[PDB]
């Protein structure tokens, strides 16, 4: 009756509280969820500090299944949604549940229909990684978006650098983030096509990280991948010297931080790369 | 204690769907097809499959198959290869795969293979070896494995074999237990287990340690598929698994003293069945199903 109409107004109201939150502040570092069992009368569940916005826990308990069900009504063709409605419901669903695959697929259909800007999904997905750095679907969707932007140009090289920064942060929020590194590798293979210029800059930029983040077998695999690619791209750069420098860099870390087995196995693989050129 | 009583475990699974958390299972609705298969496969392992509502599940699965043949994780969701596998696995337990359109599922899976032999998750073309396994497993249970180019499929998976002896999602990616479980299972169905170094990979799995029962099951199941399972201590692990139990509610968590879920509860029950448990049905490491189900008459 009226209750089903009241919640329709309430949900429509709170999604604009987030929309106007991004408008008052484009720069939003992260997304959080503040604990609040019951609602306050004259208070909106959307709380915004200088660069972070949070949502009271009561809001998600009541309104999340409403937005969730409304998207399913669109997919079953029982209740159509507008352009702005679709980009609002998916945005809210993925800001709370990034692994909602169907919600991502909706934005895909909008992106290449000229409905949604692909750059927004890069910004949207970037926010989701600040809360869920492991979320597979967020990475999976991002790869799809990146394939739509390129299909190296200046914009292409700018794009890759952006992906490198979000692969560095996602690797910092959790050690050995497989999905965050496997995505970084995917970028080099498809968006860079193993361009030797980028590969060299990646080796130089991951030196400091490798020093700090020992016992990170995922991060060191990226190191091994850079070297293996540079070898494959040459069938200018002193290729044996890179293996000379790597085995020495590995030793200096062992001397400094002994007992780390992943670090030891890394150097063991560099040895294999040296015997391969023989 | 050291008690291996499963009566209170079966009660936990059956009474887990009675808890009024209208919001909680609303966020996990993108997994509920697999989530159902999970809870179902251990009730079958404990001989308590009859405590789960079969009729309401059969209707749910039929309502999840789309016109393209694919199957969603839930009604209204987009069809994916992952939850196409789960649905098929369920229907296999109930001796009723003819509930859904068998041909369209085959057609759907077949049309997800690329020219390099790889498989995509959905029509949006995400490449992973998990989908290679999901494809071959689904077709195996359907008896239509030759409906795809097996040669190129095997070729792509072998190309994901890293120097560690392990496997990754895509060629060049890091070796991971989850990917190994898929690829080993892939080679197991395609009768290409000789292609992998049983000794080298076995040494990798036993050495590697960290949802952690994902990781735990993926190691245990793979070693069983490999044939080099004995390289790990059975008894020491069994008691450790019994510690992950919940004496009050039931089920298994990832670590002793954590929240228990139907998912980790499986490989708690399923893991023990690999270790050599008598009170639990012999579980298959590849399909994660009771071995009894994998044998039909007609
Ligand atoms: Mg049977």
């Amino acid at each position: 009756a009226e209750t089903s109409e009241e919640v329709a107004v309430l949900v429509q109201r709170v999604v604009k509280d987030i929309t106007n939150a991004f408008r008052r502040n484009p720069h939003i570092d992260e997304i959080g969820l503040i604990p609040c069992p019951e609602a306050r009368y004259n208070r909106s569940p959307i709380v915004l500090v200088e660069n972070k916005l949070g949502v009271e826990s009561w809001c998600v308990k009541f309104l999340l299944p409403y937005v969730h069900n409304k998207l399913l009504l669109y997919r079953t063709r029982k209740q159509w949604l507008n352009r702005d409605e679709l980009i609002d419901v998916t945005c809210t669903l993925l800001l709370l549940n990034p692994d909602f695959t169907t919600a991502w697929n909706v934005r895909k259909e909008l992106i290449l229909s000229g409905t949604l800007n692909p750059i927004k999904d890069l910004h949207l997905g970037k926010l989701a990684l600040t809360k869920f750095p492991k979320s597979p679907e967020t990475w999976i969707h991002r790869r799809w978006v990146l394939q739509q932007l390129i299909q190296p140009t200046e914009r292409a090289q700018r794009l890759i650098q952006e992906e490198m920064e979000v692969c560095g942060e996602a690797a910092g929020r959790y050690p050995s983030n497989y999905n965050a590194w496997s995505h970084r590798i995917w970028v080099l293979q498809h968006l860079a096509k193993l361009d030797v210029k980028i590969l060299l800059d990646e080796l130089s930029s991951t030196k400091h990280w490798a020093s700090m983040h020992v016992s990170d077998h995922s991060g060191f695999h990226y190191r091994q991948f850079l070297l293996k690619s540079l070898i494959s791209q040459t069938v200018r750069i002193n290729l044996p010297h890179l293996l000379e420098e790597e085995v020495e860099f590995s030793t200096d870390l062992i001397d400094s931080y002994p007992g780390h087995e992943t670090l030891w196995c890394h150097r063991r693989h560099i040895f294999y790369l040296q015997h391969h050129l023989n | 204690p050291d008690t291996l009583l499963l009566e209170k475990h079966a009660d936990y699974i059956a009474s887990y769907g009675s808890k009024k958390d209208d919001y909680e299972y609303c966020m996990s609705e993108y997994l509920r097809m697999s989530g159902i298969y999970w809870g179902l496969t251990v009730m079958d392992l404990m001989g308590q499959l009859h405590r789960m509502n079969r009729e309401e599940i059969l209707a749910f699965i039929k309502s999840c198959q789309h016109e393209c043949g694919g199957i969603s994780a839930s009604i209204g969701h987009d069809p994916h290869l992952l939850y196409t596998l789960s649905a098929v696995q369920i229907l296999t337990l109930y001796d009723s795969i003819n509930v859904i359109d068998v041909n369209k599922v085959v057609e759907y899976v077949k049309g997800l293979q690329k020219e390099d032999g790889s498989f995509a998750g959905d029509i949006w073309g995400e490449i992973d070896t998990r989908f290679s396994f999901c494809a071959v497993a689904t077709l195996a249970l359907l008896g239509k494995l030759d409906a795809i180019n097996v040669e190129k499929a095997i070729e792509f998976v072998l190309s994901c074999m890293n120097f560690d002896g392990g496997f990754g999602c895509r060629p060049g990616s890091e070796s991971h237990a989850g990917q190994i479980y898929c690829c080993t299972g892939f080679l197991a169905i395609t009768s290409q287990l000789h292609q992998v170094n049983s000794d080298l990979l076995g040494w990798w799995l036993c050495e590697r340690q960290l949802p952690d029962v994902c990781y735990s099951w993926w190691v245990l199941a793979s070693l069983k598929i490999i044939g080099r399972l004995h390289w790990i201590d059975r008894e020491k692990l069994r008691n450790f698994i019994l510690a992950c139990q919940d004496e009050e509610t039931g089920g298994f968590a990832d670590r002793p003293g954590d929240m228990v879920d139907p998912f980790h509860t499986l490989f708690g029950i399923a893991g023990l069945s690999l270790l050599g448990e008598e009170q639990i049905k012999p579980v298959n490491p590849v399909f994660c199903m009771p071995e009894e189900v994998l044998q039909r008459v007609n």
